[PDB]
């Protein structure tokens, strides 16, 4: 049994989804300790993990799967598959309009083009599970792409990306060159870069031949390029994450709401500007020595500084959570979670509906299906429980799913989220009455957001 | 290049 | 000659437009010094200036002017005129649909309704010049509303507005009641308040009967209400200004640009958020004893503070200025400025052909901006634009941002003219690259009505 | 007193606005009889009327008025004034951005450019009255433009227009050349034409030197060009009308509503098309001899023909009327109509409001202010009275003004419209009660849509 | 082997797609002849075909298939599944928000609710091929809904639909009641009706218990309703077609183009309207004895009639065809068509490289459209486009109009292939200008999956 | 009062 | 319950 | 040329 099939079988035996995500990431970067990686490597340095086990990823994704994907699934050019080649220091994309048929796709490949599948998780359920579990421990959307390059060619021009990348070598061998940020403004870049020429690059901080089973990580801002040598092709899956999840983005949300709270709660932000500040403020007077100008600048900085007091941090913290619940991929349930949830109710069609009518009781012991499926957020004057269970494997195919949580149950809905994975007896919920304890539990269970210790009858 | 978004 | 007519005659004799605005404000609050007012009264206290001269505002606006207006103008109900009454502590607005004909308007008035003429500066040229000049020294759009209340009635319910108000009593008399901000959040409020009941009010910080000529000023947030008592009506013009012109409104623009710049210029803002911050941050955790939480709040405050270094102050200043040029009312020229500008060129049609054609600017021409509050140079994406107000309608935003691009070869000169006001500059002395660059600018400005020559041109 | 000032003084003494419009048109084309013109000339031939009275139009519009317009009014380039010149067989437009100041306008003029004022009726009240009265007898919007050309020059390239044109020579002399439609498709053109070269033109059907006081009429489709000779300029006002007021446009409205009524009232329009009509219909088979194709064509024509039965003619007739009420310019009242309407109520400010409180009585004799101010139209399940009284002198500055007419008054509102200019005693209206007779009368009067025989007290 | 499985096996053995569609329809209404049906029954009468073979539809769709679907697919309530019940003569639809999980769906079913699976062709490949083939001989989009009703209940209130319906009984039995159009306007109605009460109904023109295998057909406008009575449920698939495919709908497109053309080609339509027609035309004059009125009506009728000569029939035909290619479901290929098309090229990944690469079309290649209802050549503004259905989703309009431009140098050839079906054409014999024009077309079509070679390519 | 046969499948 | 001072004049 | 519409 390959290390992957084995680690997956190992994950199916782990109760907590949080412990399941941790363990999976632990497996992805092994032997390297996750605490060391996140402390010294993450967002800091480029890292290569020499696995020395060409079967490490066996079962994840292969070229045969991609080939089977072009034949069965409705793989679309541009929308899903991309074909590109790098020649004479120029990036060219050969993308015919329409569906990507095996005959056309392999034609481009044989022609020296590289193929990139944009949404592997939408086709491969294995990749979905991988990303779906790894995202819970990233606290951010775990995207992914698949690159297939033919022998002796380069599909992409040097460049950097706007996400933290984890390259997994699946088949073949490939020569990689990773560079550290060229200038200060490129370190942890906000946006992806254009395609670079060899003249723009300095010396590689890392240059290696990734072998199947190896992992290569590098931060956003780190330029990189790879190429296939004589005799063999290459196939890798690049796991990405942390796109626009910086402190700056958090601020972007905080600030507008901050200046608003302040203007409402503090008169100093409601005081009128100078009747003649235009006489000394502006590019035109950027060189003026008018003392009033320095007073203005001083007043601005002082006021800006005072915003940290009015910043609705927990609010924006929830909004980002809501957006993440929205960005997340649907959860992959373990056999146990399935059997103990609505998804595993023995209610089927045998004739007539058999085993129909399972009822939750004040005795039933329950707890959230997983830890990263739901998030409680308060918008307007109401409270809503956002969840991922009904999310598509296609980024934003569906829209923000939620259900209104009434105050009489808020305390109980908050408890359930916090006490995971501890089984809570429904009858002992922090609500006003039994009708409020059963409704919530029933409403959640039927949604497939909750599970019971023992299968319902 | 590497598009983090599943489908545009 | 009424004080208004005299002061206006005076403004025409004053060369600087900045000085006219100041002088006119001086006249408005006289005998009170503008200096004292802006330093102690403005946005702080309610003020009453018992003029003791019922002719002070003669020539400004009269009830007769209103009657003539509803008759000779297309005064639209709801759009230009509001008829309303206050009774039983309830505010009612009975605005007939359509044009406000004298017959209908006076019928409502007779019925006990107050008439409020929303944009008097659109129908009255005298009121226009008044505001057009006052806006310059206010450094903010100056607007106004005229209120005509019949005897023994109240048109509006007590409330407060979102602007600085200068109530001018034109005819009759009225009993006013002004209150200080009821609570902290109401002090210098951001938006107008709803209609209030007498129960929501405390004691008046000022209660008086305004007589023609008097001026009653009060800051946004100050509740107020008026009414007629004896068998006499009331007519006043409320000049308002400083709407959304606060420090908070300036920060609204700054922040996004700041945070953006901070992220592009400082890696600390580009660092990723904690992987598990949602575990201790959020409404359901406003009480957590998790240290990582306090560290989070601290990091936010530290980053917020650091924004002061990335704030594009000059940029937002110019944008607000640009928006001001846009909100501004067209400039009221002095006979002097006119005769010396393109507007006063003697070229007109006579007999069967244009007469006195050929006015040409020369390098020997001494010039300077037609006025100090008509133009503003602003940069935008490597492009430099000169926004002006000379083509604005007397109707707020009835027109759109008018400008003309300024090429780099003129930037220095254009920047000069804007600061040299009102000092005459020989065109041949403008800091450009070529003589064709000085004449092109000067010509392009003169013809646009943004410049004025020291002597009329006859070449 | 000039013929115009005299005809205007004559119009102010004519009760009916319909008789007032007729008379004015009679004056515009005199000595030519209006019945002859509309019968043999209108839309058929180009006509020149040699007035032999250079004072005929004195008072209408002059260059001094235009000059006074650039100085006082806010005349805008492009929006209002247009400056163009015709040289080397090419039409060039010199339109600087911004306001048209006398200095700039006369500069272009002296340069050899021609000036065209697009909305003379918005500035000149005389032109407004003219157009406002002439439209009532055209049954269509009476637009207008003013052209001023300097000596020895041509402002416009040859072309035709999409409207019936009446050129009025105001000052100077100008050489005109009018051509008859070049080809069948140009006769009574739908849209204005591009600018033509001299090679596109045939021989002029008319070539004359229009003298002040003369009138030159020519149909849409008739190409034309004018030019000023040696020594003098030219100034004319071109009165236009009948834009998109053809039988085709009436159909455009009728047809959609026709096929709809038919499909609802006749099953033959609800019968399914052939299951295989695509095998023999279409450009591809435009050459096929399949008999079914001829059957299809036959079925189409037969069905189309049957639409005349379901055509909601009166409905579209009203919609066009509503649109015309909307397009119309505000009415110009005669002293009498003014004195006998709300506009002449002696209610003013003398102190206090004096003479306030005029009341209509069941004895009051009333009748529509004019004939072309209001139109009754039924939309939805309701009836509305559309009127022009509140219209701006600027095409569509305001929007469709109307007031809901309740059924209990419909019969009375229909009567008032039909009995004009007959004075109807309010007490003898076809309504259900006195409350219904006074309300309507009062509602109309106050709107300035009605007048009384004797001024109210 | 069930009749369905056999007939399907038969369709695969038939070369022409036009013949498959026909043959499949023959199978649907058997023993009744398609000829007789379309000539006497279609859009005229309600029809019942007592099959007397409960296995007739075996393989099409089953309740088990539905159970597996709600479990393995993302069946959304309201979007894919509708649960409803009819009681007290009131129609109620209790659609829980969100995904339809087996537990919830079966709970509603147990409660007396009928389940209606809106787009079965999206989740079932068997149903897809069924409709994908039937649409070809219908010359109109063929859709369907599956209905599952529990014992002793009625899911829907009596009503009529806007499409031609073919009810197929799959499991259990149900009591049906079909009525003829209540009034003239309801005959072949344009839009679906509201929910009706038994009071609005007359006597049934047909009332019967449908048994698995039976087919009940009825035209739009025919009211109907069904219910289960004994302790047995019911499952049927209602195939529908001919929505908005009437003569009136064809005229809707024609007229505007007609009147337009008529105005551009005939001066009679460009003549101006009467100056005073509003004097005798209008609702307030529907009675006027004015002769000019009768002349008006006559002129309208005369002009309306004259439009028949300006009608762009071929244009509207192609547009409707284009819209049909768009509404169509993707074609279901026969093993033959596949193996001989681009879809059946043996080129796939093996070992470490693509195997069997290099299939090249030649001038000696005999070809012809992959099928007869997959493409349609349409002109638009000097541009010629070939619209196809091969890339359409099984979800109606989930994709947009797919096409590829055809240059004039190919128009004749492309027009040939469309009519030559299913006759093989040597590529070197296509009517083009150059050999590069024949190969470019043939190649561009083959690779697109719109063509099929007589023999598999191995060059 | 919900609707009936949904032909187009949009839904 | 109508509004109050209308500063911007749009109206 | 001759624009029948007062103002665009
Ligand atoms: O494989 C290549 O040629 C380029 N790959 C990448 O840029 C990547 O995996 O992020
Ligand atoms: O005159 C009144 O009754 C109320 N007036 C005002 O609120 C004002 O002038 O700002
Ligand atoms: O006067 C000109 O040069 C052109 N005039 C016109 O086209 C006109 O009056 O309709
Ligand atoms: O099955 C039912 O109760 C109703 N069925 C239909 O209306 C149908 O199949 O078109
Ligand atoms: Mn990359
Ligand atoms: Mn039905
Ligand atoms: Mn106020
Ligand atoms: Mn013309």
């Amino acid at each position: 049994m390959s290390p992957l099939r084995r680690v997956l079988a190992e994950l199916n035996r782990i109760p907590s989804s949080r412990r399941r995500a941790a363990r999976l990431f632990e497996w992805l970067i092994a032997p390297m300790p996750p605490d060391h990686f996140y402390r010294r490597l993450w967002e800091r340095e480029a890292v290569l993990v020499r696995r020395q086990d060409h079967t490490y990823y066996q079962g994840l994704f292969s070229t045969a799967d991609l080939d089977s994907m072009l034949r069965n699934e409705e793989v679309q050019f541009g929308q899903h598959l991309d074909a590109a080649r790098y020649i004479n220091g120029r990036r060219e994309t050969l993308n015919p309009p329409g569906r990507a048929l095996p005959a056309a796709a392999w034609s481009l490949y044989q022609a020296g083009c590289s193929l990139r599948l944009l949404c592997p998780q939408a086709f491969s359920t294995t990749v979905w599970q991988f990303l779906a579990v790894l995202q819970e421990q990233f606290g951010s959307m775990a995207g992914s792409n698949v690159y297939l390059t033919p022998p002796n060619s380069q599909g992409f021009a040097p460049h950097y990306d706007d996400i933290e990348a984890f390259v997994l070598q699946l088949e073949g061998r490939k020569l990689w060159r990773v560079y550290r940020p060229r200038v200060p403004t490129e370190e942890l870049a906000l946006t992806s870069s254009p395609n670079f020429s060899q003249d723009d690059l300095g010396e590689p901080v890392l240059q290696t031949v990734l072998e199947p089973g190896d992992l290569l990580y590098f931060p956003r801002g780190f330029i990189h390029q790879a190429e296939c040598q004589d005799g063999v092709h290459s196939l890798h899956l690049t796991l990405s994450t942390y796109q626009r999840n910086t402190w700056g983005d958090f601020l972007e949300a905080i600030l507008p709401l901050a200046v608003q709270a302040a203007m409402e709660e503090n008169v100093e932000f409601r005081r009128g500007l100078p009747r003649d500040f235009m006489d000394y403020m502006g590019a035109q007077h950027s060189d003026s020595k008018d003392p009033r100008r320095t007073a203005f600048m001083e007043k601005v900085r002082v006021l800006v500084a005072r915003l940290g007091h009015f910043a609705p941090v927990d609010a924006v913290a929830d909004q980002r959570a809501k957006d993440f619940i929205h960005d997340s991929l649907p959860p992959v349930l373990t056999d146990r979670e399935r059997a103990l949830s609505v998804y595993g109710l023995p209610i089927r069609w045998e004739g007539e509906p058999v085993n129909v009518g399972a009822q939750l009781t004040t005795e039933t012991e329950v707890h959230m299906l997983q830890d990263g499926i739901a998030r409680l957020v308060g918008e307007g004057g109401h409270l809503f429980l956002y969840y991922t269970v009904e999310n598509s494997r296609v980024y934003h195919l569906e829209e923000p799913k939620c259900l209104e949580i009434y105050p009489q149950q808020a305390d109980a809905m908050e408890l359930l989220l916090g006490s995971y994975p501890e089984f809570v007896r429904v009858g002992d919920l922090p609500c006003d009455s039994v009708e409020d304890q059963l409704s919530l539990a029933t409403t959640l269970y039927d949604k497939g957001l909750l599970l019971t210790k023992m299968p319902l009858a | 290049n590497h598009q983090h978004i599943c489908k545009p």
